[PDB]
């Protein structure tokens, strides 16, 4: 029943997916050993969406862990929930990609794509009614951006009709940790736009901005950014794992949220968000959730929505609430801020409400937005690419892998085409 | 005798069914288990077996299981015939396209199979009461596929249409007008009398009259159920002037295509408010024509009344009805079309309204059901047509409808049909 | 039959209503909950429902909530229909401007809506009893907006005006004459008989007669309520000479613009003082014409009487009334205009006055209500006109009235109108 | 319902506003932690006027604390009621203004005005029906006088219709603690007259005169002056937080109290005031309250009213009293002292009475007066300005901030214009 098959690519992808697995195992009440320990039967009916039923009433997640290094596999298996995973889905090479997209897409990951495909196919045939694939990866470096796009293309080729949603942490200028990120991002979005039905753009800088300027953490580590990602990870698929008054699965979002086929790079967000010493004082009412939700500080990318127009926004609320105030805020936001939403398309909001709130939360709101302002990251990536493209650096480490100049040129042309379409409707 | 098969399509349809049957079991005194502790007043809606069990003649059809298998877990899991409540595998994605060609195609044949096995025990089947929402993918596509085959297999039988219609301001999806416009062919060609439901108007109703600041859709449902039960009141209980379901729709309908009346219910009033009013027949008669009590956000004072039907129930004397309607025809602010100087159809029933124990509605000795067709309701479509233009002018979301097997020109036939309907409801007002 | 709709505007209006209904529930024997423990004597003021509840036909309108939602907390919170007592969001700021154009504009439509829903059960509606204060922002502006629409929707119905008028010396606000002058158009054009109330004169009344050194406005209210109940005494109880509300105002009014009579009540006397007097009809008749008993700080001996109305109630014989009025016409100090050598209208009612248990007024077997028009009352306006000049000569506070949408020349029309009224009340005295 | 949004500027402003918050928290029965502890429900209905309802039935005041130094924020948060305030409204810089008006109005406070506006706007949208802004600041120095006028101008610009009442402690010759106060006062009143609908002038010298010659305190500290200010702070807004027979909110005062738009600098006062050993002997009757109230010793500025004429006086009484004596004293004061009140406007007094007296007091009276004698402080400030204007001292520390000579000239011209209007009607 609407089974969803998860794939992890790169160290970023597999660690954030592992923490997502931890979060939704707590939501479904799954013991670290894999046994069920939840309180209500509501956690139990839609276990088949993320986990496989096995002997002993223990449940194994439908995740395929893919990497080119064994060290990340070693860390994840030794992590808090390493034991719950399938030993077979730990499919990995030995030599790393070295943050080389060409390595992952032609040499290093091409040999392991056969060993990942035979696992993803068995996972899919284990499903009763497959709905799609949620894939976690990073546009930075050559592992997540490199092999991730290749296997995404393969699964899209053999699964043409299933939903393809990807959550992509993507490079940024001021919190860049690797020199050669823009090549990787340009060569990755080239395949992401053509193949993926859904892509969530996540930028690390805005995660940092959330954890300082909203969460007031003095030392928010990398796991806290993983937590911020996993919150929306769990939120976007809430409707098809739990009952709610307005059920909106992934394709419910899709039919409402992407006006033209290529305009599918979106803006995630989550509410509520407070510091430790300020949650005691906050009124968690739904209107306040809304005023927090469309704030430019709550978002997870540097693209400020005030520099563009929203095409479609998705607000999947959660908890035991009525909904007239839901409609009134969703119309007030787009009425008083009608200059920030495309007036030519009147009702830019898709509303979904779930009946069971997250554990420890009385209510929650998950933000998904289509703004023309998201081109801020794309054109900046293209500009940084040009600053390292126009007269030939670093290309020997790609062309040595069989990579060629004209494909880089087409990738840049496609970035320019994308930013053109997203500026067209602004 | 006098059986009616109720159809429930989409999440809205199945949940409004859950509330309606909640009202029906209470008013006819059936436990949630289907038993009768201790007249054939239930034969209109419920079937009887040898063991003393009341089995409703209803189908819950949803292309997705969550709401219906939630019903399989609720207090009414044993009331319903489990395989007359049909669940699909893939949701409708708020898309008329898949619901009308792709996903409902494999499930509709079982739906008509169950409809036939519900028809074959009905000795006096009166009509159909199908519930859905315009904006929803299931309530649009599957209903569009279903009335098509029902109109050729049960062409003689009346098909009343109770549908939930989008608000001028409140909306839950951006594709709602797309789903709504392709529904218009079904109501015009394969429906006999359609009843349109606006969420924002009734939001205002519960805000002002019920004094409740925070109701849910369940409060909306526990009044749509009252409106449908009041429409079916004459078929199930005794009355001085019982209005047959065919008599009703003959009194509503001036022309085969003009069959879209508004609905209002009185007295919508909270329990704290019921005490301080005597609540005469006149004031519930006067409250119905008040634009602040309309179920659809359109001003009747902006339009002209064609047919008026007074469906009273409870302790109401027909003399008081005549006295009230004399005052109604006395004021000029309520101007009827030059078609109907007779104006009013009167229906009185002896059963007082039944109160839901968890409801927000007060217990009143008298209740009136107002159903009227008017030309002012075209405004509720006069914003939806301009709305649909505002999306179709770029082909806003059509690639999905195209990608799921819909002809591109079906939108052209759709807005041509709504324009024809809008014109048809304007010439009759002269 | 014989219903009257009472309007209460501003803080003064709503609180004088709280005292009036306190008197009415006691005299007609209704509990604060609206019930009758155990004649249709209450039909004039209270409506009846099926459950045996008395619902007053009254509206409390205040642009600010404090006093009215205080009423929602008092002992009479359940007596009144909660949404017939209307509250605004922004206070009137003692300003006629916003109350007449800005803030009362959004609320008056609901006020007339409730007035209509109070009129439609009145089968024999007699007139309107609106209460306010001249100096207050609400009592000026909102009343000015309200009588305008009442005079076109209920033009035939009489509109009695009971208003609280500023003192020559005692004042609570500097802008009071500004609010008072723009009220004068309403009483002249949209009122049938206005009753003016001065706080300082009745302060002297309670100082001298009641022997109470420290009363509040509540003591003022528990005698304004008596004066209004005595005016309405003939409509609710039996009497040898019952005076209809139309009969009353026909007897007061010599000309359509001369309809501003004074009011006095007798016997205003403390409980310790009631014992030592027999309190005959003659002395309560003589006490009314005494300038030390007038409700407005003007000397009747400075003016001439036009119309005299003897509204007796209790154990009074009309022969004693004739004997008293013979003495009244005997003295020369009370000189009536050459219009009325007949002088006196006599009204007798069988109900003795009802005493408030917490009041400062004594229980007396006889009570008389004195209402008389005279030319001496122009002095109460002869200081207000010179007063208004003393502010308008610099345009003292007009920037607020200008800033809230009032034309600057409306002050010019205002003092022109008061000058016309002052002249009109002088020529008739010749 | 008539919500009122408070802003603190400068150390003077935020400490006196904090002590005001303490006073009215005691009046409303609010625990230091923010929970409700009052005795009657009368303290509870109009909590929305000053405090925001939050989870746990605790209440957070609608105050925005603005400063250019963190030390004052440190003191206020560590003060008796520091914990009840919002951590977000502590908006502050690091480098101080150095008692420089130009610094606060152009350089130091201009960068923080964005961070104060986003807080005041959220506070205002949190309100159901906003009535105005009560702002506390000091005309001395460059923080309270400097940034206070800038943000006052901004809020007046974006809130043109709401009531603007400010309580301003202002410099004085004999108890001057800073050399450069007159520049600050002249540059502040320039904006105060043009923007503010209401300004209460508070002079420190008369606070000292009250605490010695009436209160008989041997060591009245700065907090006692703060207390004297906060008494009238609470008194002026009593009518819209509690029931009374004569309700007079801020705009009720305004329509009665300022005859011409620019004549809005007023004279605060409060009664009763006794020493510790003399309250035992005093008869607190309302007539005695009046005889104390119009005394020149009870006022909080050096401007002696006998040197001018009262335009309008506001007497907001409080307590369970009747009111005929109220009218008789309010007419006797203006009759026997008719030479001290403008005879050309007859009834100079606005009377308001509240039903619930202050805690520990059977009754209280709050004095607000419009006297032409208030020009005593204005012309003296102008004269002291001229003694440091006419031939150029200290201007390098303003002109170094982008400040210019001609604006100083216009500020002095506007002080002269004001003193001209206030002498015109004397
Ligand atoms: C005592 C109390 O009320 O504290 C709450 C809490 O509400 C706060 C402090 C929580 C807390 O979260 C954090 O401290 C945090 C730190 C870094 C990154 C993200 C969160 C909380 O840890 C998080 C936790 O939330 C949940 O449990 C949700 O179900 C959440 N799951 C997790 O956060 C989680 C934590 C550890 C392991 C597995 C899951 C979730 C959210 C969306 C979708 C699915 C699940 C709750 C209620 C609290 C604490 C414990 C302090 C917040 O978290 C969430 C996700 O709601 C941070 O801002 C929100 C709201 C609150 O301020
Ligand atoms: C035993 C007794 O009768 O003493 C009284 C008192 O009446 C005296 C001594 C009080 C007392 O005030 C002072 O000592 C004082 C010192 C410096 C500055 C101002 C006051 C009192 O402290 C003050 C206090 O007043 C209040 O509580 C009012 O509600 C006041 N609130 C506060 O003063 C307050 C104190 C601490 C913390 C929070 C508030 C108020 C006034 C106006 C508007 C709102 C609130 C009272 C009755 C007394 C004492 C305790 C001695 C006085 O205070 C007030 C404001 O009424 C000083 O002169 C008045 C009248 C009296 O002389
Ligand atoms: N009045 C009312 N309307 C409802 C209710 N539930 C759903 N709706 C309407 O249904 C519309 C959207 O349709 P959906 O929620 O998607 O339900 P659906 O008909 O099953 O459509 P699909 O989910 O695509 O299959 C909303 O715009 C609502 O107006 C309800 O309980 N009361
Ligand atoms: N006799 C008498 N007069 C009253 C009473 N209450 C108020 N007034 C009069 O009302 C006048 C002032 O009006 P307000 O107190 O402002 O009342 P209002 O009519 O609601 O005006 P706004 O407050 O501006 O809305 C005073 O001069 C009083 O003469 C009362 O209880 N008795
Ligand atoms: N948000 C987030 N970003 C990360 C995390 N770990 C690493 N990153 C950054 O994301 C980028 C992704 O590149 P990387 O995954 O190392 O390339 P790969 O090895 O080829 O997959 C790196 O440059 C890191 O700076 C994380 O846990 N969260
Ligand atoms: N009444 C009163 N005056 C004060 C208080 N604290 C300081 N002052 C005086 O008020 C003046 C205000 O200047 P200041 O606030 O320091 O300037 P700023 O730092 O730029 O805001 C100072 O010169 C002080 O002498 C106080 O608590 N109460
Ligand atoms: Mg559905
Ligand atoms: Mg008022």
């Amino acid at each position: 029943m609407r089974e969803i098959v998860h794939i992890q690519a790169g160290q970023c992808g597999n660690q954030i997916g592992a923490k997502f697995w931890e979060v939704i195992s707590d939501e479904h009440g799954i013991d670290p050993t894999g046994s069920y320990h939840g309180d209500s039967d509501l956690q139990l009916e839609r276990i088949n969406v993320y986990y496989n039923e096995a002997t002993g009433n223990k449940y194994v997640p439908r995740a395929i862990l893919v990497d080119l290094e064994p060290g990340t596999m070693d860390s994840v298996r030794s992590g808090p929930f390493g034991q719950i995973f399938r030993p077979d889905n730990f499919v990995f090479g030995q030599s790393g990609a070295g943050n080389n997209w060409a390595k992952g897409h032609y040499t290093e990951g091409a040999e392991l794509v056969d060993s990942v495909l035979d696992v993803v196919r068995k996972e899919s045939e284990s499903c009763d009614c497959l709905q799609g694939f949620q894939l976690t990866h990073s546009l930075g470096g050559g592992t997540g951006s490199g092999m991730g796009t290749l296997l995404i293309s393969k699964i899209r080729e053999e699964y043409p009709d299933r939903i393809m949603n990807t959550f992509s942490v993507m490079p940024s200028p001021k919190v860049s940790d690797t020199v050669v990120e823009p090549y990787n991002a340009t060569l990755s979005v080239h395949q992401l736009v053509e193949n993926t039905d859904e892509t969530y753009s996540i930028d690390n800088e805005a995660l940092y901005d959330i954890c300082f300027r909203t969460l007031k953490l003095t030392t928010p580590t990398y796991g806290d950014l993983n937590h911020l990602v996993s919150a929306t990870m769990s939120g976007v698929t809430t409707c098809l794992r739990f009952p709610g008054q307005l059920n909106a699965d992934l394709r419910k979002l899709a039919v409402n949220m992407v006006p033209f086929p290529r305009l599918h790079f979106f803006m995630p967000g989550f509410a509520p968000l407070t510091s430790r010493g300020s949650q005691q004082y906050r009124a968690l009412t739904v209107p306040e959730l809304t005023q927090q939700m469309f704030d430019s500080k709550n978002m997870m990318a540097a693209c400020d929505p005030r520099h563009g127009r929203y095409l479609t926004v998705a607000a999947i609320f959660r908890g035991r609430m009525s909904m007239k105030e839901v409609d009134e805020q969703m119309l007030n936001v787009q009425n008083k801020n009608s200059s920030y939403f495309v007036e030519w398309i009147p009702n830019n909001v898709k509303t979904a409400v779930c009946d069971i709130p997250p554990r420890g939360l009385k209510m929650s709101a998950t933000f998904i937005g289509n703004s023309t302002a998201i081109q801020e990251l794309f054109k900046r990536i293209s500009e940084q690419f040009t600053a390292m493209f126009r007269r030939k650096a670093f290309l020997h480490w790609y062309t040595g892998e069989g990579m060629d100049e004209m494909e880089f040129t087409e990738a840049e042309s496609n970035m320019n085409d994308l930013v053109s379409e997203y500026q067209q409707y602004q | 005798m006098r059986e009616c098969i109720s159809i429930h399509v989409g999440q809205a349809g199945v949940q409004i069914g859950n509330a309606c049957w909640e009202l029906y079991c209470l008013e006819h005194g059936i436990q949630p288990d289907g038993q009768m502790p201790s007249d054939d007043s239930f034969n209109t809606f419920f079937s009887e077996t040898g063991a003393g069990k009341h089995v409703p003649r209803a189908v819950f059809v949803d292309l997705e299981p969550t709401v219906i298998d939630e019903v399989r877990t609720g207090t009414y899991r044993q009331l319903f015939h489990p395989e007359q409540l049909i669940t699909g595998k893939e949701d409708a994605a708020n898309n008329y396209a898949r619901g009308h060609y792709t996903i409902g195609k494999e499930i509709i044949d079982l739906v008509l199979d169950r409809i036939r096995k519900l028809a074959d025990q009905c000795t006096g089947l009166q009509g159909f009461l199908v519930f859905h929402s315009f904006g929803g993918g299931t309530g649009s596509g599957f209903t569009s596929l279903l009335m098509e085959r029902l109109s050729v297999d049960y062409g003689k039988k009346s098909k009343l249409e109770f549908s939930i219609y989008p608000a001028p301001q409140v909306s839950t999806a951006v594709v709602e007008p797309y789903n709504s416009i392709l529904t218009t062919h079904t109501t015009l060609e394969h429906s006999d009398c359609a009843f349109m439901v606006d969420n924002e108007a009734i939001y205002d109703i519960c805000r002002r009259n019920l004094d409740i600041e925070r109701p849910t859709y369940t409060n909306l449902n526990r009044l749509i159920s009252q409106i449908v039960s009041s429409i079916t009141a004459s078929l199930r209980f005794d009355g001085a002037l019982n209005v047959d379901l065919t008599e009703f729709q003959t009194n509503l309908v001036p022309y085969p295509r003009i069959h879209f009346p508004l609905a209002t219910y009185a007295p919508v009033i909270s329990a704290e408010k019921a005490y301080h009013e005597q609540l005469s027949v006149a004031e519930i008669t006067n409250a119905c024509f008040e634009p602040a009590n309309q179920m659809v956000k359109c001003d009747p004072r902006h339009g002209k009344y064609m047919a008026c039907c007074l469906l009273y129930r409870g302790d109401v004397v027909p003399k008081d009805v005549n006295a009230a309607i004399a005052t109604i025809k006395t004021k000029r602010s309520i101007q009827f079309v030059d078609w109907c100087p007779t104006g009013f159809k009167v229906g009185i029933n002896y059963q007082p309204p039944t109160v839901v124990p968890g409801g927000d509605l007060a217990k009143v000795q008298r209740a009136v059901c107002m159903l009227s067709n008017t030309t002012a309701i075209a405004e509720a479509w006069a914003r939806l047509d301009h709305k649909f233009d505002l999306m179709y002018a770029k082909r806003a979301f059509v690639h999905w409808y195209v990608g799921e097997g819909m002809e591109e020109g079906e939108f052209s036939e759709a807005r041509e049909d709504m324009a024809a309907l809008e014109k048809d409801y304007e010439e009759v007002g002269v």
